């Protein structure tokens, strides 16, 4: 069972500024 | 009343249809920190009656509560 996954989530680098 | 959802550099549809009052909206962290705690706001809720130190968010009824990240705020 790895994921690793982010604890919290984030603010900036979004996925728009694409 | 709106509040811009996520904003970080672009955006998005703004706007809080539902809960006409606040915006929520606020941050994690550990503690006073004021530099890590990489984490976003909430995002509208409906009211803040509570008044609790540590959680995450109170309100935001204004139109610009949405703040910077943790990384490199400003």
């Amino acid at each position: 069972y790895r994921g690793w996954k982010h604890w919290v989530y984030y603010t900036c680098c979004p996925d728009t500024p694409y | 009343i709106v509040c811009h959802t996520t904003a970080t550099s672009p955006i998005s549809a703004v706007t809080c249809p539902p809960g006409e009052n606040l915006c929520y909206r606020k941050m994690w962290c550990d503690a006073f920190c004021s530099s890590r705690g990489k984490v976003v706001e909430l995002g509208c809720a409906a009211t803040c009656p509570s008044k609790k130190p540590y959680e995450e968010v109170t309100c935001c009824s204004t139109d610009k509560c949405n703040p910077h990240p943790k990384q490199r705020p400003g």
